[PDB]
RNA sequence: CCGAAGGUGGGACAGAUGAUUGGGGUGAAGUCGUAACAAGGUAGCCGUAUCGGAAGGUGCGGCUGG
RNA sequence: GGAGAGUUUGAUCCUGGCUCAGGACGAACGCUGGCGGCGUGCCUAAUACAUGCAAGUCGAGCGGACAGAUGGGAGCUUGCUCCCUGAUGUUAGCGGCGGACGGGUGAGUAACACGUGGGUAACCUGCCUGUAAGACUGGGAUAACUCCGGGAAACCGGGGCUAAUACCGGAUGGUUGUUUGAACCGCAUGGUUCAAACAUAAAAGGUGGCUUCGGCUACCACUUACAGAUGGACCCGCGGCGCAUUAGCUAGUUGGUGAGGUAACGGCUCACCAAGGCGACGAUGCGUAGCCGACCUGAGAGGGUGAUCGGCCACACUGGGACUGAGACACGGCCCAGACUCCUACGGGAGGCAGCAGUAGGGAAUCUUCCGCAAUGGACGAAAGUCUGACGGAGCAACGCCGCGUGAGUGAUGAAGGUUUUCGGAUCGUAAAGCUCUGUUGUUAGGGAAGAACAAGUGCCGUUCGAAUAGGGCGGUACCUUGACGGUACCUAACCAGAAAGCCACGGCUAACUACGUGCCAGCAGCCGCGGUAAUACGUAGGUGGCAAGCGUUGUCCGGAAUUAUUGGGCGUAAAGGGCUCGCAGGCGGUUUCUUAAGUCUGAUGUGAAAGCCCCCGGCUCAACCGGGGAGGGUCAUUGGAAACUGGG
């Protein structure tokens, strides 16, 4: 159901992704529930933000994020604070 | 015209091209001096040829760039 | 471009200089040695924006959206109009004097190159920000119209510090009007277009 | 946690001739986009009377509630003042 | 049972079109008068009636915008 | 943050309209045309559509198949041919889940459709979490497969056979209903929790590994309840339209009791009664219209718009219906009726581009019958994977915005030549040529990104399960992988000013003038108005001016216009005081004081999504644009203070 899903927004050619909390039935760019912050590929480093307690908040009312924003979730550590509250 | 009215159009540069029975493309000008005419005929449109021997006032009275 | 022809029609030395209005100080053509009419308010209004615009080069769709952007900045509004086209980058190589005029520092700004900051700038409408060091690549490191033009010694303005040899121009504070231009009258131009 | 609450009014008694019901002039009033002055405006609701004790000219609060019927969405709460 | 469509019927609204017609406008120095503007040669106008090719006239009352 | 000008006259001042100078388009037309970035591109016929795709997937639910050969044998011509059930792959059919999302269109719709704010004690919610109890015991069919039979096909019927995570009994269940006790709490119906009994209501297995063969376990799935989450429903305040030359409109309409129906309240549906209901605060009727965030204009108030993008709605050839499913009364589902297209063997069948491309038509007028699932979503799967015309891109169009161009420095013989000339020259004018020089772009040739994070597969480590170091889940690493765009943006070297400017105007408004031809003709015009032989207004040339790959015309908005005047106008004579009164509704209300708190002001709380305008920084070579951060916008709801004024007593 709830999926916490990347979310174009950009230039043609220039993409970036607002990590968003919306509904699988609901359209990409379209309504969405709650966003956490961004996500940066096209820069040539990182630079993901991630709001990682808003986020946290989602995950445990039930929110599976998609492939990528899950390890997004990983690379700023979000899981493993999910994980550790589920070993709690 | 292609909505149904009759209306009285005008042509405006010297020597015109047309007949009756002919393709014409009218847009709003108002001709101030012969009374119920308020259009005109597009000069360079779908039949109303371009006009002869015109240099100055190319894009109106719809006539090529000549040569040079 | 004739270039000549545009400072005796508005009647200032574009490039400032003893050139282009002696020997001819009329505006042009068969209509202009004679005894001209002076111009109203809309044509005194149109010769100084365009003094201004013909200065530095300007078409009306930047010239425009520079006096909306100066609008959008504080204090006085013709000001800081002149003050963003003394950021404007031809005018920054003129005014360093890498170029007799701001053609010759159009074409080194848009092909023979310039660089800023680093990397490069093939572009004239670069608005220069304070702080910047400009100079050329070791490609064209010293080539014969920037060796003229370094030959050849103007003064640098106190808005800016430029070098010879390691030829980098690097800024000042803020270029103030009364620095800029004695003969170009800002606040018609404000007016100009205030209609 | 007390629950949320239900809209409520005060108003004045146009009829009492349907069966245990009235209809009840809200009289609140409020001005313009434009000129800014401000205007009347007379609302009549439907409301239900279950002892039908009510009488035309009442001044009358109703509390609002799920649609009892047809046009019907208020009850009675308080009769404040009868009348004369 | 409900029921779309269809059928019959009498009305309501709206657009065309119609012999003919009535007023209106605009137009090449057309015809008849000259009603108004001056005390415009009967001061004019307003309402109303009446008559008259036509502007108009006449009555009654009112008005000065004599 | 706010500019005016021409035109009623013989001259003038007011009134007064008209006309112009501006910015905008999903614009079109005309002349012209270089690239790059980003956006946009049937406004008209919700006209009709050839073709191709746009929704499938799961063999870890199931039965049957097709291959295949690990070993096992077979018959001989050395060319070959089987039969046992290895792995291994292929999937008509059952079945589950999806098809209700995503994509299109704006026809309907003037009212809960939408915006904003609430209320639900009157409600539904698959998949997703989290927790708690469970998952026993049997039964009978059916597709496929065959064998007939009927059909032109579409396909259909008959007898056989067979399995499931299909379906059905049955047990056990804290649901649900009933009945009786409590306890506490409201907003009228009422709400929440405890107990008891009665009546029923479940469930399903599959994969892997361990094995004493009983079973045991993980993962997935199944059932019941309770929360969260998400989506959905209904209801109310306010708000956004034109006509009164639409004034009367209703009868299931307006209430009641009772029943049915619904996920739920309800005339939602029906019986029986009552005579109600809406109404100049505009009912009804007619016309028009998807609504909004927003967009254009404006100093603002406003006025206009409702393209793109985003939310809600409604629609799916027209009207009606239900089915299934958690959710549809279903764009690419079904049944019916109508029109249209098609096939027919004349009995009967099939179809619905307002999905992406495209075709024909209507039109002033708007594009490719393209590549990819690499990235972001979706569906299914345990996963690999598959599907995806969403989406990423690509193509066409100056359609818009933005940025760089077509050269640059020097140059007086002011060359030739044009145009003009009182023939002294003036001008095109340093503008050509001279000299010097750049290469953005043009071209050739090399090098070549970010967009990629992953998924899955291994190895570790921590940890939960476990009868256990099996094995699996969860988290962290540690590797190996993956690009349609595309050798694209990009960088680097070589060469030549070589390939690259037009459009409109020049009487005034309004910047910009002369000459020749014409002779109230040809023609121009937005207005004043030009032209009847000395035309700066017509046509041409020179020139100048404006802009600039644009320019001009048109069509509509808004401004100008204080020209609907709230901001911000008027009525003695310019348009305008009802012929005058009596008065209902409405509006307005002298004074002192107490009180109230509806208006008013102020505080806190929530909210007015994202994008957009605005501010501040950042990244694209700058810009457009993108990105981050904030602000703004309510007569909005709840809540708290003030009491001068308006109102209330």
């Amino acid at each position: 159901a709830v999926k916490i899903r990347l979310k174009r927004m950009g230039a043609k050619k220039s993409p970036f992704y607002r990590i968003v909390v919306a509904d699988s039935r609901s359209p990409r760019d379209g309504r969405f529930i709650e966003t956490v912050g961004t996500y940066n590929p096209v820069a040539k480093p990182a630079e993901v933000k991630i709001d990682e307690e808003l986020a946290l908040k989602w995950l445990q009312t039930g929110a599976k994020p998609s492939d990528t924003v899950r390890n997004l979730f990983s690379s700023q550590g979000i899981m493993e604070k999910f994980h550790n509250a589920k070993q709690g | 015209l292609t909505n149904g009215i009759e209306v009285t159009a005008y042509i405006p540069g010297i020597g015109h091209n047309l007949q009756e029975h002919s393709v014409v493309l009218i847009r709003g000008g108002r001709v101030k001096d012969l009374p119920g005419v308020r259009y005109h005929i597009v000069r360079g449109a779908l039949d109303t040829a371009g006009v002869e021997n015109r240099a100055q006032g190319r894009s109106k009275y719809g006539t090529k760039k000549p040569k040079a | 471009g004739p270039s000549w022809k545009l400072s005796r029609r508005l009647g200032i030395s574009l490039s400032g200089t003893g050139k282009e209005l002696e020997k001819r100080p009329y505006a042009p053509g068969p209509h202009g040695p004679g005894q001209r009419k002076k111009l109203s308010e809309y044509g005194l209004q149109l010769q100084e924006k365009q003094k201004l615009r013909h200065m530095y080069g300007v078409n009306e769709r930047q010239f425009r959206t520079l006096f909306d952007k100066a609008g959008k900045l504080a204090g006085k509004h013709g000001e800081n109009f002149m003050i963003l086209l003394d950021s404007r980058l031809d005018n920054v190589v003129y005014k360093l004097g890498l170029a007799r005029t701001r053609r010759q520092a159009r074409q080194l700004v848009n092909h023979g190159h310039i660089l800023v900051d680093g990397s490069r700038v093939d572009i004239p409408s670069y608005l220069v920000k304070p702080g910047q060091t400009i100079g050329v690549r070791e490609k064209s490191r010293n080539l014969s119209i920037i060796k003229e033009s370094v030959e050849v010694n103007n003064f640098v303005p106190e808005y800016l510090t430029f070098d010879a040899e390691k030829l980098e121009g690097t800024f000042t504070r803020l270029p103030e009007r009364s620095e800029l231009a004695p003969e170009i009258n800002e606040a018609l131009i404000v007016e100009f277009y205030s209609r | 946690s007390e629950r949320n609450q239900r809209k409520v009014y005060q108003g004045r008694v146009v009829s009492d001739k349907m069966d245990k019901t009235i209809t009840v002039v809200v009289e609140t009033y409020k001005k313009h986009t434009l000129y800014g002055k401000r205007v009347k405006y007379s609302k009549k609701f439907k409301a239900h009377d279950e002892n039908n004790q009510a009488k035309i000219g009442d001044i009358v609060k109703i509390m609002e509630t799920r649609p009892l019927s047809a046009t019907k969405r208020f009850r009675l709460v308080e009769v404040v003042e009868e009348a004369v």
